[PDB]
């Protein structure tokens, strides 16, 4: 079954420069499209999510936005296991879990719920 | 001409092929060279003393024979 | 709709310049930064901008002077803050 | 055909059709001399920087658009930038001078 | 991302490992589907509609 | 204060040779390794031609290995393979280099057709290959020995040479040699031998070369480029995503050719680095070096040498000079000239219901076209909850999202473009109206203007985003703001076919009709009695008609008065807008009045009234031709009754000449020629005759016996109207049509006796066929050629853009009325029109002025030169201009879309290339090869020759092939005497004086003498009046403006005489060369001042010359411009229009003008 896969590596690459088409200057290479970019119209979506979750998050008691925020990667570097979180708050361990849940629960009946749903499609 | 294809075989086509005869003549240069220079390293004090210090360091478990020597005659 | 901006082009001589006096101004009105000078028909800023200078209210110098009144009146609030930046010394 | 905001191509960022939802349409040398004889500068710029060759400013745009805010900050064309590139890719030292 | 992570623990949605290939319609290109082939490489078990 | 530091605007650019340090700053590590992905793992191979390590992470903010993934760590340089986490966006940026065993020519500047290495030493080319390929060896800092500095030697010369002197000589061969030579000049000491050099020797061939490579060695030494750095240590290697490796579907790999190139120099490279430790044998090192070379060369231009080809493919590899390079010029900006986002297009429908100023637009297009101005209005009304769920909206076609689409299409303009763009109004601005179906609808009126037709032409779309550029659409490209052709002044909006032929059978009338004779109070009236059947549409009638003059000083009078007048012209008085005269309708209101019409409503009411005006016409035109049942029959084309007997009668001429042949009587040539003739005759017969039985035949009865008028018949109709169809083309239906021409261009003696009512036959028809088969080839090479033509106009002009406001100069053109042969063949009120005075005009008498100095002449002041007799006026030209780089308002004209004096700042160069471009179309020496022959300055073939000075002249000395001519002027010294072939015939009498100018023989003149001899003012009138006479012939009217406006940068360039600042012979720009001996006479020198002479450049020639080395790079050819610029480390300003485009900024015109003007002095200011 390797010829397939070494069959295929064993191929020569295509000039990219391979005239096709019309003669015009369309090249082989002006048809390879980005696919490493994000469209603008997604853009626009995560910094709405922002806006978004920033609004959900005033919603909530100060101690649980600086909780969740800490949870999850959110405007602060890497994100913080719940022990982690535990030695900043100092009450650790099963204190800081029940605060996410219903932080999570707030969130979760909608009033919150409404606004934030719609980016899962 | 440029197109150094050409300028490569004019450049070589100069260079006489060698007699059979010539080829040894070429080789024994060669030997008289390079045992010129191996007589000259046995004459250097620190070429015996540097091989010593490398085998002390053989038997000591700090080096392998591959490291040094490729063998004597023999 | 604004079918001809010609009445626009009288107020302001360069016909160039009333896109970019009607531009600036237009802007004052889109990002919220202030109100029409007259009654907007559903008109888009665009438009409403146009509609201000045909009625003679809004060109490069009436815009330049209400600026430089608004640094003065901001200049106004922020006095015992900058100044409390004595601390310089 | 109509679009608003397509695929882009990889070598140049410029509007490609990859859905076969056509990449937009292709703005010439004549239709930018019309721009030219009509004394309309920021209709070109737009043209030629924000709508298709800034890999910047077309999301720059983009969330003006939709923010209610009509402007443009229009950057450097990707096109002249690589052009950069290759002549300096060469032994010629090209510089963008002063301020 | 933070903000996306934070969503999937609200919803509790499992992200799957595929993305979405999914040959659909053309835009507003309409019509009756008539027929359907189905090739399959030698050596592939055929499926059920297949 | 500091400037700065880190990132501003920008303003220029500098171009320059590289130096091996500078190269290296660019470099983000050496490229050591052909390889390029790992094979298995496709991950880069490290220290290869793609290294994440080199250049950049294949994924954003993530190390190669693995170690940091997270976006947090960035700055970090990975501690197991070191790379910089960072967006992969920067592996389209860092560069990287090589450094090269041995050192290697820059084929650019060994290969450029003037070699710079070369001329830059003095030393031939084939010597310097010669050397480099190591075939001999040269000199180098040759000392006092045997042998000269650059003097070339042999193996056993050399070996010789060196066996008699060993040191206090030198001799080098390869790469190293050639570099030496470069570091070891001195660029000083040259000049100075130069100098001297120049002065002593008295040759034009000797200082003709010495001037060009002065010129080069000085601009090189200022510069600041050494010229050692010619031969490259270092080699930049391009950033790998410009040459991608990217994969494809089935698991195909496809790349950029440069690796195949790349990775070769790198090989090559690598393995002479591997023979230096190997010491290998000279033969060898050589070829190593040799192949070196050749590869270096490929990479960069590649098809200076041999042409390599891309691996396993024939087709040669494409480099890194042909990335720039192209057809034509450069990718980027050219035709074309890159895809635009927020576009569109489709097949176009009429939409008679449009004002003029809107557009059908179709439903699904706005959808997608405004699809994020619809998501945020969406969620700004609270539509939507965010952004996500707009989308779903829309993209469901919620019911609601249509009226939210209402309000974003409301105020804002969409723009419409067709195919071939030649003038401006190829893109005109419209408010979109939202219509169902797939179709765009384009107002009628504006269809003239596009040139589009219904039978399936296609228009694009744009959506003016920026807020600019909204008000620039609706203020400038707005379909209301342009109403008026900027060719001439003339509208463009002209009502088209079915509409003027509806005006026309509404004001037109018959001899006896319902309702003649009445009278009735007014237009409504007369309304009342047309659709009610109670009196026909055309019927003599007096009505009460209440008209408007406002000769009061800006103030509507009011007069009414019973008119004599038809029943549809009362009604159509209903449209016409206050102060014109009921007499624009009183006439029978063809296509050519009714254009008229507009023009005087819009020079009286202004552009307000022409177009709620111009929009009623075409609804009344559509309206009342569909009433009037016009139709076309195969009973409408009546062919004459003695058709047949003309032909019969013709032909019996023909038999005669025939007769004449065979006796001798007449040649065949001149038998030929006669029967040509009188079947031409008939032709001239048939025609004329159908056309007054067709004209007038509709004979009738009022009260009394007979009385005849203007046929109603349908086709008749359309020809007088000037709907469509012409006196040619009805001809061809019912009389006979034309005798055709065989390929060759002979002309068919038998012609087409038949007609189309008629059949042709299958000779008929088949002879038909070349003259429509050529037809067809003309008009699409012809569109083509033309298309050229205007390329190269734009270019001559472009950066020409109105600058100062008045640059008072006195000087200026004289105007009268072209007046050929005949009687005037255009009139003086139209050459004069719209252009601004030179000085006072006198009436017949004096110390009366009538029009003051400098007054812009418009109708009313043409009409005051016309009330009195006044046949000359002098007028400012663009041409004499004294505004050094651009041209003053004030000497331009007024001429616009709109009737005020053009604006400062609009763009006249591309307006007036355009304006000459777009009807060229329609030209047929002669023809339009002709116009391009005149902007080209080409010297005709057969030359005449002009007196070169005044005085009496004479013959002198024999016949060696030249008869020489002595002038003698009068006080000054004779010498000039000139060698005329002598078996050309002469005019310029021996024993008579002429003036310097005459004609000393026959034959056109180059306009080169006209210039020179004549002067400016006289040769910018030969272009203009020859140019115009190919177009006018035609029927195209293009103002003078334009043609001068070309005419003024054809002279752009002259060439200096005398000295003080600069050099004898330079060409150069009349405007820094003006500016230079205005600063002198004045300050300076008490006067130094150097004396030029004017020069007259061809379009194309003139466009060469460009002080912005980014603008010639697009145009011309890249690879030679960019090195002549680098060479001399030329700095371009952008100021000019193609290169801000290029860059992407604000054109430095327009509603730009305002701020390049802003910087500009900002910049060279405290
Ligand atoms: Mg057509
Ligand atoms: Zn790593
Ligand atoms: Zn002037």
């Amino acid at each position: 079954d390797k010829i397939r896969k070494v069959l295929k590596i064993a191929k020569e690459p295509i000039s990219m420069e391979t005239p096709i088409g019309d003669d015009e200057d369309s090249h082989l290479g002006d048809f390879i499209e980005d696919t490493t970019l994000e469209l603008p119209l997604d853009s626009a979506t995560t910094e709405s999510l922002r806006a978004a979750t920033h609004d959900v998050l005033a919603g909530l008691t100060a101690r649980e936005a600086k909780v969740l925020r800490m949870r999850f990667g959110i405007d602060m570097n890497t994100d913080y296991t719940l022990e982690e979180v535990g030695k900043q708050f100092d009450v650790t361990r099963e204190r800081i879990r029940q605060i996410e849940a219903k932080a999570l629960r707030k969130l979760r009946h909608p009033s919150r719920s409404e606004v934030l749903r719609s980016f899962l499609d | 001409t440029t197109d150094p294809v050409r300028m490569y075989m004019r450049e070589m086509g100069t260079v006489e092929l060698l007699t059979r005869e010539g080829e040894i003549d070429i080789a024994k240069r060669i030997e008289d060279g390079i045992n010129q220079v191996q007589c000259s390293v046995a004459e250097y004090p620190e070429a015996i003393t540097y091989l010593l210090e490398q085998y002390d360091r053989v038997e000591a478990e700090e080096a392998r024979l591959s490291d040094l020597i490729t063998g004597f005659v023999d | 709709a604004r079918v001809t901006v010609q009445d626009a082009v009288e107020k302001i001589g360069n016909r160039f310049d009333l896109v970019l006096v009607a531009a600036r101004r237009a802007r004052q009105m889109q990002v919220g930064g202030k109100d029409p000078l007259v009654p907007e028909e559903n008109d888009k800023t665009t438009v409403i901008a146009l509609r201000e200078i045909e009625e003679g209210l809004i060109n490069n110098q009436i815009l330049d002077v209400r600026e430089r009144q608004e640094q003065q009146e901001q200049e106004a609030a922020e006095l015992q803050a900058v100044t409390a930046i004595a601390e310089g010394r | 055909h109509a679009r608003s905001t397509g695929s882009y191509s990889l070598v140049t960022q410029q509007p490609l059709g990859g859905k076969a939802q056509f990449g937009g349409q292709r703005f010439g040398e004549m239709e930018v001399w019309a721009l030219e004889a009509y004394g309309a500068a920021y209709t070109l710029q737009e043209m030629l920087t924000v709508k298709s060759d800034d890999v910047n400013g077309r999301t720059k745009m983009y969330k003006n658009i939709v923010d209610g805010n009509h402007q443009m900050e229009p950057g450097m064309p990707e096109s002249f930038n690589v052009l950069l590139k290759e002549i300096r890719s060469l032994g010629i030292n090209i510089e963008l001078e002063d301020e | 991302t933070p903000e996306e992570k934070l969503l999937r623990a609200i919803f509790g949605e499992k992200a799957s490992d595929v993305k979405d290939s999914s040959l659909r319609v053309p835009n507003g290109v309409s019509g009756t589907v008539i027929d359907v082939q189905v090739f399959t490489r030698d050596g592939v078990e055929k499926d059920k509609r297949a | 204060l500091k400037a700065q530091t880190k990132t501003e605007e920008f303003d220029a650019i500098k171009i320059a040779l590289a130096s091996p340090d500078m190269i290296r700053s660019w470099s983000f590590g050496e490229v050591k390794k052909p390889e390029t992905i790992n094979y298995r793992t496709f991950k880069p191979e490290r220290d290869g031609l793609f290294c994440a390590r080199i250049f950049g992470p294949v994924k954003d903010y993530e190390c190669l290995c693995g170690k940091y993934k997270r976006l947090k760590h960035r700055g970090v340089i990975c501690e197991k393979c070191g790379v910089e986490v960072t967006q992969t966006k920067v592996r389209r940026e860092r560069m990287g280099h090589i450094e090269l065993a041995s050192p290697t020519a820059h084929i650019w500047f060994l290969k450029s057709l003037p070699s710079r290495i070369g001329l830059l030493l003095d030393m031939p080319l084939r010597d310097i290959e010669r050397v480099l390929y190591f075939e001999s060896y040269v000199v180098i800092e040759g000392g006092m020995t045997n042998l000269e500095r650059q003097q070339i030697l042999t193996e056993e010369q050399y070996l010789d040479a060196l066996e008699e002197f060993g040191d206090e000589f030198d001799a080098k061969m390869g790469a190293e040699a050639i570099q030496a030579l470069l570091k070891s000049m001195d660029l000083e000491q040259e000049c100075e031998q130069l100098r001297e050099e120049l002065n002593e020797t008295n040759s034009e061939t000797k200082r003709k070369k010495l001037t060009k490579r002065i010129k080069l060695l000085e601009a090189f030494v200022q510069s600041g480029n050494k010229p050692e750095w010619m031969i490259l240590t270092v080699l930049p290697v391009l950033p790998p995503d410009l040459r991608p490796l990217v994969p494809l579907d089935g698991g195909r790999f496809a790349t950029s050719d440069l690796n195949d190139l790349y990775r070769r120099v790198i090989n090559r490279n690598n393995r002479l680095k591997r023979l230096l430790d190997l010491a290998a044998p000279d033969i060898i090192v050589r070829n190593e070096k040799r192949m070196l070379q050749e590869a270096v060369d490929a990479l960069l231009d590649n098809g200076r040498r041999g042409r390599a080809i891309t691996g396993s493919n024939k087709r040669p590899l494409k480099s890194l000079a042909d990335m720039i390079k192209g057809k034509q010029g450069r990718f980027r900006q050219n035709l074309l000239g890159k895809r635009v986002d927020y576009s569109g297009r489709s097949v176009i429908t009429v939409g008679p219901y449009l004002r003029l100023h809107q557009c059908g637009l179709p439903k699904k297009m706005a959808l997608e076209l405004f699809k994020p101005f619809i998501y945020g209005k969406l969620e700004l009304r609270g539509l939507a909850t965010t952004i996500k769920a707009a989308k779903k909206m829309v993209e469901r076609e919620e019911a609601v999202v249509w009226d939210i689409l209402d309000e974003v299409i409301r105020e804002h303009p969409v723009l419409l473009n067709r195919a071939p763009t030649l003038h401006r109004l190829g893109i005109q601005a419209f408010e979109p109206v939202l219509i169902e179906g797939k179709a765009i609808q384009l107002h009628p009126l504006v269809c003239a203007a596009y040139n589009a037709d219904f039978d399936g032409d296609q228009m694009a779309v744009h959506v003016p985003l920026t807020l600019e550029a909204q008000l620039e659409a609706r203020a400038l490209m707005m379909s209301t703001n342009n109403i008026l052709s900027p060719a001439n002044g003339e509208p463009i909006i002209v009502p088209s076919q079915d509409v003027v032929l509806g005006l026309y059978y509404m004001t037109r009338d018959c001899v006896n009709a319902k309702g003649e004779g009445m009278v009735l109070t007014g237009p409504k009236e007369a309304e009342r009695l047309y659709r009610s059947g109670l009196a026909s549409l055309h019927a003599r009638v007096k009505v009460r008609i209440t008209e408007y003059e406002k000769d009061a000083n800006g103030e509507l009078v009011a007069k009414t008065s019973l008119k004599d007048t038809t029943v549809g012209r009362a009604i159509l008085w209903m449209i016409v807008p206050k102060g014109l005269p009921y007499s624009i309708v009183n006439q029978a209101l063809g296509k050519k009045a009714i254009s008229k019409m507009l023009n005087t409503c819009y020079r009286i009411l202004g552009l307000k009234p022409t177009v709620i005006f111009a929009d009623q016409i075409m609804y009344t035109g559509f309206a009342y031709a569909a009433r009037s049942g016009a139709s076309v029959g195969i009973d409408d084309m009546v062919i004459p009754e003695k058709k047949h007997e003309i032909i019969s009668e013709a032909e019996a001429e023909v038999a005669e000449i025939q007769e004449q042949f065979q006796s001798g009587l007449v040649t065949a040539g001149e038998r030929y020629n006669k029967v040509i003739d009188i079947w031409a005759a008939a032709n001239d017969r048939v025609s004329k005759a159908m056309m007054d039985n067709l004209q007038t035949e509709t004979v009738i009865n009022r009260d009394g016996q007979e009385e005849k008028q203007v046929s109603f018949n349908s086709i008749y109709m359309m020809a007088d109207s000037g709907a469509r169809g012409s006196a040619a083309q009805i001809r061809q239906l019912a009389g006979m049509r034309g005798l055709m021409a065989k390929p060759d261009g002979s002309i068919i003696e038998t012609p087409i006796t038949a007609n189309f009512r008629e059949g042709l036959n299958v000779l008929q028809y088949f002879i038909s066929t070349h003259g429509a088969r050529k037809g067809l080839a003309d008009t699409a090479l012809k569109t083509a050629n033309s298309g050229y033509l205007t390329r190269r106009l734009v270019d001559v002009a472009q950066d020409l853009v109105v600058t100062e406001d008045d640059c008072g100069t006195h000087e200026g053109i004289m105007m009268t009325p072209v007046i050929e042969g005949g009687d005037v063949k255009e009139p003086l009120r139209d050459r004069v029109l719209g252009r601004v005075t030179a000085e006072d005009v006198l009436k017949p008498g004096t110390a009366d002025i009538l029009v003051p100095r400098n007054t812009l002449l418009h109708e009313q002041w043409c009409d005051l030169l016309e009330e009195n007799s006044v046949d000359a006026v002098k007028v400012r030209s663009v041409v004499s201009c004294d505004t050094d780089f651009g041209v003053c308002a004030h000497c331009y004209g007024r001429d616009l879309a709109r009737g005020h004096i053009i604006n400062k700042g609009e763009a006249i160069g591309v307006i007036a290339a355009q304006s000459i471009g777009e009807p060229g179309t329609q030209l047929t020496t002669g023809g339009l090869p002709r116009v391009a022959d005149l902007f080209e300055a080409r010297r005709p073939k057969e030359p005449a020759i002009l007196a070169e000075i005044s005085g009496i002249v004479s013959f002198g000395k024999e016949t060696k092939g030249k008869r020489r001519l002595v002038i003698t002027p009068v006080d000054g010294s004779d010498p000039y005497e000139e060698m005329i072939p002598k078996w050309r015939q002469l005019n310029v009498f021996e024993g008579e004086r002429v003036e310097r100018g005459d004609v000393i023989s026959d034959g056109p003149e180059a306009p080169h003498d006209i210039l020179r001899l004549r002067g400016v003012h006289a040769v910018t009138r030969y272009i203009v009046n020859e140019v115009q006479d190919v177009y006018r012939l035609q029927g195209v009217k293009i103002n003078d403006k334009h043609i001068e406006v070309i005419v003024r940068q054809m002279l752009r360039k002259a060439t200096i005489v005398n000295a003080g600042s600069s050099d004898f012979l330079e060409g150069e720009q009349v405007e820094y060369s003006r500016v230079k001996i205005a600063n002198r006479e004045l300050e300076a020198n008490g006067k130094v001042g150097a004396t030029y002479s004017r020069d007259l450049l061809g379009i194309t020639k003139a466009s060469l010359a460009t002080e912005s080395f980014i603008s010639a790079a697009s145009f011309q050819e890249t690879t030679r411009v960019l090195t002549e610029a680098a060479v001399a480390g030329k700095r371009d300003e952008l100021r000019g229009l193609k290169e801000n485009v290029i860059v992407g900024r604000l054109i430095p015109a327009g509603t730009g003008y305002a701020y390049h003007q802003d910087r500009m002095r900002r910049r060279a200011a405290g």
